[PDB]
């Protein structure tokens, strides 16, 4: 019925506002980014600090991981993204393209691709084995705010502050659908499902919501949190109980039970906005991460 | 509460875009001589850019 | 007469070895330093992270409250201690003077006083209100590894890799008693009872050993743990039932019964010796802190 | 903690005309009140049950203080005079004799060694506790002064006006360090820990301000507040929330931080003049004017 | 001639009140040990320096 959430580490490193959490798929490491340009890498069970990643030039605005877990991609204000080698931090290749900000990033599951989001309106794959450019998407009419890949890959979802999310086929750059809804909010985040059947869309009106992307059909619709000046992480909980996980400019994480709409938990202790939140692979443990007045990552624990 | 594109023209707002996208901060005297140019209000031109800076975030 | 301490939360951010934790007075506040050359502000049992303070070029080994809560005063390899202004993390004064390492530091109980030790085998008593050195004791002829006032400043308690405790009036500095051991065991950490009638002396021998330094007679004894490299602090506890505490080189935290010299409680969680505990003046709190492979500091409760 | 839920638990009758403040002492053992009807009354905070009378005023008495260690009190009266009483003898130690009209407002400073006094003459005083005597008399403003508080260790001092302006005072010194700048300040008080300021201005509004950088951080509104100056109160014990007393006789509570109102509280008949959150508990008390006469004592879960 | 202090808090009034009335003029003058003409008449020569027109 509920989860039990509980706070068991506080990692403080940065000093300036955390951007992105994102634990590594083997379950061992969190990477957290920052407005200070800097990466850090941190044991996912202990808390403990393992690395200072450096070599932005300007505040990073997110950071992922390749499947094998070795890698790292990052999104930075000085308008590249940057590969990683994690074991020696060191940069592999600066991807110049975007003319403004870059936003978001992503790995598709085979890791050969990076998904970039820019505030140049584009959205641009990337190869991942020789660092060149392989798509540029005039995707969107205003920032692009976040990019995802399906389970399989074939799919690309992106968000934007134009009010559309829209599904992207990767090999061919077409767009096989757009989705719009009532007095177009200007969507915050977006991700696919862990089956690939859903989107699960932010908007700054304060409301999440899970849509059928192929019937165009919102299914379930999240509130209770505060989202109107952010763009906030939100997640699948899917090690225990079948959850929604997302941050608010009211300093909380909430947690919702995917099915019913309810609000299961509220996790108290930061003292900022909550702008990412991200949950283990295997284990119930969710890592969130706080803005200026803050600067730090949490990780909690729950026994479902 | 509704897209600023029911109000202005689609050549206004690629016109504020581009400048936008050249520099995010225009000079008083610059956002008087834009709304000259695109037949739109002084004050118009300033609030579109202030909401314009305001909208993909992370932090403050 | 058991405590039944449980951990809580851990407090990670240092990159490297945590040198150090203290408990504000007042009780809100948790300082920790570190050999990454930082002091780190936290509140005292919430899991919340408060400032980093900066401004030493080498590592830190200790630091120490004012009795008002608002100062501290660290001691550094960089040869010199800093009075801090907490609030603002203001550097109010650099203190120089040591012809070496600062080890150890203190404030009296009227806190318009500073007592430092050195690897300079020297101990100085500096003005808090003007930052000036007041007396320079050539107190050892080894290096200084701790420095304490009595409950009510007319005393210091020093102790050296010398073998030696030693008792200085403060006023004039004049050495009152010299004290020994059986062989002259390095003593590696030494303070006064909270009465003032005792004195509490490790030495690298894997011994605590409670004193009467006005009669020269040992009354209590305390084995079991590890101690035989580090300099490892160490407390009376005294909020609920009387205790002993002190890290130890087996990466636990030991609990004594003062009175019976038995183990009533061992901490397990560090993975790396256990160089530095504090205990929380009014909760049943401990707070404790590791060297280079864990680097966290951790904080347990307990019902009595 | 999303909303309170506030109830009545004591209605505290005696007064004889319109109470005008309601203090809960530090301690958290009493709630002193005070009244037009020139008298000082002293209730259980937890029961409501009427402990004493102080008697001494020659005419209304504004508003009631204490001290820190809760063994005093002091009261600004429209005798131009403000008493300093022992409350366990309830006798009067010192009358603070200097300001040439009605005073309206007083405070302890935290080490309660100092008083600083608002008055309808346009000035603030500050005044020593040991002697009686007054200190400083700061020119500080041009209408009535409406409220005085000291910061968290007493270096700071806001005063408010009918004149508009809210002014913050170097203690030592008496000068001016800050104006935050139109219509009249009603209610002015630092936050708890003295990096805020909560102002009431007679357009039905309250804000809180941050001095150091003078910028409003919150706006708080749906009260009526035109006419009287309305004490306003942090609430920390449980929820963090603002306490407001209203004109349409309710009792208004916001969320510190969303703005958005989450209790009233009714059963007050007239205007709701002062209210005050307990030290410890989650207890709020509340007085209306003349037209009502009582105090009244609100519980909450959070 | 006044002191620092004094000419401190005139120059605030004025800043906040270029006109004060009779009785705060003296009331006034009572809080920084001035006399009333004293300040009156400082107040006069305030409203007289730096004119661009009458």
């Amino acid at each position: 019925v509920k989860p039990n959430y509980a706070l068991k580490f506080t990692l403080a490193g940065h000093t300036k506002a955390v951007s992105s959490v994102k634990f590594s798929p083997n379950g061992e490491w969190l990477a957290s980014s920052s407005a200070d340009k800097l990466i850090k890498i941190w044991g996912a069970y202990d808390g403990k600090f393992e690395k200072t990643i450096s070599g932005h030039k300007l505040g990073i605005s997110d950071v992922a991981w390749s499947s094998d877990s070795n890698l790292l991609v990052s999104a930075s204000d000085d308008k590249t993204l940057k590969i990683w080698d994690v074991s020696s931090g060191k940069c592999l290749k600066t991807l110049k393209g975007h003319s403004n900000y870059v936003f978001c990033c992503n790995f598709n599951p085979q890791s050969n691709l990076i998904v970039s989001g820019s505030f140049d309106e584009s959205v641009r794959i990337w190869d991942v084995k020789t660092g060149k450019c392989l798509k540029t998407l005039p995707a969107h009419s205003d920032p692009v705010s976040a990019v995802h890949f399906n389970r399989d890959g074939s799919l690309i979802v992106s968000s934007s502050y134009d009010g559309l999310c829209r599904i992207w086929d990767t090999a061919s750059g077409q767009c096989l659908k757009t989705l719009i809804d009532d007095d177009n909010p200007p969507v915050s985040f977006v991700k696919f499902s862990p089956n690939g059947k859903y989107i699960l869309a932010a908007t700054l009106d304060n409301t999440l919501k899970l849509w059928d992307y192929s019937k165009g059909k919102c299914l379930k619709t999240y509130t209770g949190h505060k989202n109107e000046k952010y763009c906030i992480f939100a997640n699948f909980s899917v090690t225990g109980g079948k959850w929604i996980v997302s941050g608010s400019e009211d300093n909380l994480v909430y947690i919702w039970n995917l099915q019913t709409k309810e609000i299961v938990q509220k996790l108290q202790g930061h003292t900022d906005v909550v702008i990412s939140t991200a949950c283990h692979p295997t284990e119930n443990i969710i890592a969130s991460a706080a803005l200026e007045n803050d600067k730090t990552i949490k990780l909690w624990k729950s026994d479902c | 509460k509704q897209k600023m594109a029911t109000v202005f023209s689609q050549a206004q707002l690629c016109a504020l875009k581009d400048r936008f996208q050249k520099q995010k901060y225009l000079s008083l005297q610059q956002m008087q001589e834009l709304s000259s140019i695109l037949n739109l209000s002084y004050k118009q031109v300033k609030t579109w850019f202030q909401n314009q800076r305001m909208k993909c975030k992370r932090w403050q």
